[PDB]
């Protein structure tokens, strides 16, 4: 992190040391991960603004 | 220091380190603009 960072990164990041060059496999987890945001859990897991 | 008038019009792509200060002795107005880039292929 940074003061005043902007992180909207999507390109696939070298986890390890197997360099992806667009693969998206092995030591290749994509950046981005979405939420499971339902109304089913607590409020652990519910939205906020 | 740059002259413009080969065609002795130097523009390379010079670094920003902390801040510029830039300075024209100029008549032709060509003044305009400036880019700002750190990775110029969307990295940031």
């Amino acid at each position: 992190l940074k003061p005043f960072e902007r992180d909207i990164s999507t390109e696939i990041y070298q986890a390890g040391n197997k360099p992806c060059n667009g693969v998206a496999g092995f030591n290749c987890y994509f950046p981005l991960r979405s939420y499971g945001f339902r109304p089913t859990y607590g409020v652990g897991h519910q939205p906020y603004r | 220091w740059f002259h413009v008038i080969t065609k002795r019009f130097d523009n390379p792509v010079l670094p920003f380190n902390d801040g510029v200060y830039f300075a024209s002795i100029e008549k032709s107005n060509i003044i305009r603009g400036w880019i700002f880039g750190t990775t110029l292929d969307s990295k940031t």
